[PDB]
């Protein structure tokens, strides 16, 4: 009902 | 207690050379007192943005020196603890709360060494209020590609005091001029970015952002310096 | 902050102050940056703002805000679940704090490392490629500006 | 047991410690549920099932998920909070009333 019916990743980390 | 045991071998002439060893006796078990029945019918009644009254009942009551304890906590900030308050009557008025934030409430009864666990959790959400803080982290930067267009970036204020529906951006060449002179550029609350097109050349731009609520409007913020070549 | 886009591109952008990573009509992401050393090239994220858009039938608009020395398991509204209490569409799990959104197939992983926060988002192709009018500045999808880039 | 094993093994352990059961001596108990993060051989294999005295119907809960038997459709994991539209009641039979 509320559900979605390839996954892409995004990263972010400090130095 | 910590005992020291000594063993000696003895005959008719006397006692021999001793052999020593020490041991700590195991502590006696103490039975826990049987617990009491927790309060029932716990209902949260929201009065204002900072006040909620809690009402509970007791089936044990048909004299005693038993007192009730109330506890409440919000999830923001993180890893915070429950605020405790003692009550001798069947109701308690909670004060010093934040507006439009969900709180969990529960009550316990303490007679002495014997005390009951916390009652069924009752949730109470505070009423919305007019924002009391302006939006922080106002950052203006020149867009790479189309220099005539400059993007404005903002973050929501700490004292939002409710569900934000919109944001008002103000931009003008002069700061000393009042709000009526400054051009109004309102946007949607779910978006924290807005692209401004057709901007004048060799003019120093100043920015001010305000937040929108169901009860009122957010206060004014300090202007930022940004010049165009 | 070391960036890793959906296109598998590595770029070292200063991105000083508030900058949007994800911006559309299904999810909003806003992050602010402050340098660890005063007047230096190196920068790090200090505050993450996640905004979920008001969708009919599923979840109401809930604003998430996370700062330094603060990892909340809920939104600014105080509630842990998105929209109605009975609705199990939007949820936050704590241990490391993670976000689960079944209505937009996303998983956000946030945790405090030293003095600054970390971020990890897993989103499908169709939802990641949604954009409206005057919406072309996405650091998570497209590459960061060359002005902020160090070479 | 040696006869039931087909002349293989018949050794049964006596007075199993650390809240375990079985001749093997690894198991979980009622009023308690198993923690999936750690194996059965571990010390902290069974977590305490803190079922509410007025909320939950019984003390014994679900072993794999950790769900107390709630009365009047209580949404709480340990049967602590009333469901949507339901208000807390004075009756010990009906804790939540719609
Ligand atoms: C409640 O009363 C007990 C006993 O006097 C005391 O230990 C406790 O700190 C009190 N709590 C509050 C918040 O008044």
């Amino acid at each position: 009902p509320c559900n979605y019916h390839s996954y892409l990743f995004c990263g972010l980390f400090g130095d | 207690s910590h005992y020291v045991i000594t063993l000696k071998a003895f005959n008719n002439v006397g006692e021999g050379i001793p052999l020593y060893e020490s041991a700590v006796t195991r502590p006696h078990t103490v039975p826990d007192p049987t617990p009491m029945m927790p309060p029932v019918g716990v209902q949260a009644s929201i009065l204002s943005h900072d006040t909620i009254r809690i009402t509970w009942a007791d089936n044990s009551l048909p004299t005693d020196s038993r007192y009730y304890t109330v506890r409440w906590k919000t999830n923001i900030p993180a890893n915070t603890k429950y605020k405790n308050a003692n009550a001798t009557t069947l109701s308690y008025l909670v004060t010093g709360l934040k507006p439009n934030t969900l709180y969990e409430f529960s009550v316990m009864v303490t007679k002495g060494r014997r005390s009951s666990t916390w009652s069924m959790t009752a949730h109470g959400a505070t009423f919305e209020l007019v924002p009391t803080s302006p939006p922080k982290d106002v950052t203006v930067v020149s867009k790479e590609g189309k220099p005539r267009t400059i993007i404005v970036n903002w973050q929501p204020p700490s004292e939002a005091n409710g569900k934000i529906t919109g944001y008002i951006i103000y931009y003008s060449t002069d700061v000393n001029a009042e709000i009526h002179d400054w051009v109004i550029e309102p946007v949607v609350g779910n978006r924290l970015t807005h692209q401004i097109q057709e901007l004048t050349l060799d003019t120093p731009y100043y920015f001010k952002i305000q937040a929108r609520n169901s009860k009122g409007m957010g206060p004014m913020s300090e202007a930022v310096q940004f010049r165009t070549p | 902050p070391h960036l890793r886009t959906f296109k598998d591109n590595f770029q070292t952008c200063k991105v000083e102050g508030a900058w949007p990573l994800i911006d559309n009509n299904y999810l909003s992401v806003q992050v602010t940056n402050v340098p660890v050393v005063p007047g230096s090239s190196a920068t790090a994220t200090n505050k993450i703002t996640i905004i979920f858009k008001a969708h009919h039938e599923c979840t109401d608009q809930k604003v998430y805000q996370a700062v330094t020395d603060d990892l909340p398991a809920a939104f600014v509204d105080g509630t842990t679940s998105g929209g109605d209490s009975d609705a199990k569409s939007l949820r936050i799990v704590e241990r490391y704090v993670e976000m689960h959104a079944r209505y937009i197939g996303t998983t956000v992983f946030v945790r405090q490392v030293g003095r600054y926060l970390t971020l990890a988002i897993r989103m499908p192709e169709d939802l990641a490629m949604s954009y409206e009018e005057s919406q072309d500045l996405q650091l998570c999808v497209n590459g960061c500006p060359l002005s902020e880039r160090i070479d | 047991l040696y006869k039931l094993s087909g002349r293989k093994s018949g050794g049964v352990c006596l007075n199993c410690r650390h809240n375990t059961a079985g001749r093997h001596c690894h198991y979980c108990k009622e009023g308690y549920y198993r923690d999936m993060g750690k194996p059965i051989t571990h010390r902290k294999a069974c977590k305490a099932c803190d079922c509410h005295p007025v909320g939950a119907a019984g003390k014994t809960c679900n072993q794999t998920t950790g769900q107390c038997p709630c009365k009047d459709g209580v949404t709480g994991i340990t049967c602590n909070r009333c469901a949507k539209g339901y208000q807390q009641s004075r009756s010990p039979i009906a804790p939540c009333i719609k």
